[PDB]
């Protein structure tokens, strides 16, 4: 039983937005589908529930008229739709199976960032060895997130991608450090793969002394 | 919103209790009270349902109680892994549902750990673009409070400093970052720059030089 949610979304206030939730592994018309919102640093907020047998919905009054929950019984899909987004809608949204009184199965969550600021792609610089610690500075990007891999996924040990800093410019910086034997520095290539989906940025930098 | 304490703490082996006070349209009109555990970067996991019922994947250390419009979640043999956020849910009149504000459970026995500081100077690729940035990476510290100070030749640097709030790692220790943005001329003028990290009264310094 999986509830697969749609990808992350970077939008601007006033734009429409539809996020989806595909259910699989059970009889869809027999369980309710609920939507739960959680802001960054905040708590869980119930938004509404829908019965996919007859599309009957119930909403939290604070969200009624601002968002719409809908169902597609032919495709086992649940939809959450905004006609006009607000910056206060920036949050993570989970779809979840609701059975009588509990919430048993959750989705992975869809991150929705609503900002009038511009998507900016990062600048990648190598933090060179001077055990040794190599790294990569990911500088000036919006919005979050950035993902950093080393060696196309082969270097997973010693990898610490430190958390990002929101700078005064309104942009973010991040640093990823891999600790390596100081004897491989001359015999082993170390490449940082920086991926920033909001800007469609994908860069690879080789870190050399 | 159901009312929960903002924070609750305890020691390993001890038994802690989290309250959840609602009205009679939620906790006091139904026996449908659910308890959820959420770890950072994870979705919530059902811990207790129907007031006292417990699912099969939950240790018997987790019990539920209801007393009027107040519900209660008890955790008996405290482990470090129990440190998370705990949310109560209730079924409300009109086929609605309601969540609580959240309780941060803290396990109060973790051992003091000193921070490791790694300081990276600006890269040539960045100085070529007429930019300079020094990077201080602070790792493996507990508790999660640090002070960062930058010095150029011993003199306190005032501007260009951007520091993160401490954040928990996989080892239950804390990590932080400090970035000092400089122009290439400032970077090439001073003999040395230092990042000083103060934690629990002790200061650890790292230095770089062009």
């Amino acid at each position: 039983v999986q509830l697969v949610q749609s990808g992350a979304e970077v939008k601007k206030p006033g734009e429409s937005l539809t996020i989806s939730c595909k259910a699989s592994g059970y009889s869809f018309p027999n369980y309710w589908i609920t939507w739960v919102r959680q802001m960054s640093g905040g708590g869980l907020e119930w938004m509404g529930r829908i019965d996919p047998g007859d599309s009957y919905t119930t909403y939290n009054p604070s969200f009624q008229g601002h968002v719409t929950i809908s169902i597609d019984k032919s495709t086992n899909t649940a939809y959450l739709h905004w006609n006009s987004l607000k910056a206060s809608d920036t949050a993570m949204y989970y779809c979840a199976r609701y059975y009588v009184s509990l919430v048993d199965i959750w989705g992975q969550g869809t991150l929705v960032t609503v900002s009038s600021a511009s998507t900016k792609g990062p600048s990648v610089f190598p933090l060179a060895p001077s055990t040794a610690a190599l790294g990569c500075l990911v500088k000036d990007y919006f919005p979050e997130p950035v993902t950093v891999s080393w060696n196309s996924g082969a270097l997973t040990s010693g990898v610490h991608t430190f958390p990002a800093v929101l700078q005064s410019s309104g942009l973010y910086s991040l640093s990823s450090v891999v600790t390596v034997p100081s004897s491989s520095l001359g015999t082993q290539t170390y490449i940082c793969n920086v991926n920033h989906k909001p800007s469609n940025t994908k860069v690879d930098k080789k870190v050399e002394p | 919103v159901l009312t929960q304490p903002a924070s609750v703490s305890g020691s390993p082996g001890q038994s802690i209790t989290i309250s959840c006070t609602g009205t009679s349209s939620d906790v006091g009109g139904y026996n449908y009270v659910s308890w959820y555990q959420q770890h950072p970067g994870k979705a919530p996991k059902l811990m207790i349902y129907d007031v006292n019922n417990r699912p099969s994947e939950v240790s018997n250390r987790f019990s539920g109680s209801k007393s009027g419009n107040t519900a209660s979640l008890t955790i008996s043999g405290l482990q470090a892994e129990d440190e998370a956020d705990y949310y109560c849910s209730s079924y409300t009149t009109g086929s609605r549902a309601v969540f609580g504000g959240g309780t941060k459970l803290t396990v109060l026995g973790q051992p003091k750990a000193n921070p490791t500081v790694t300081l990276f100077p600006p890269s040539s690729e960045e100085l070529q673009a007429n930019k300079a940035t020094l990077v201080c990476l602070i790792s493996d510290f507990y508790p999660g409070a640090v002070t960062v100070a930058w010095k150029a030749d011993g003199s306190p640097v005032k501007a260009g400093v951007e520091t993160t709030k401490p954040s928990k790692q996989s080892n239950n220790k804390y990590a932080a970052s400090s970035y000092l943005s400089l122009t290439p001329e400032q970077w090439k003028s001073h003999r040395s720059y230092s990042c000083q990290v103060t934690h629990e009264g002790s200061t650890v310094e790292k230095t770089v030089a062009p």
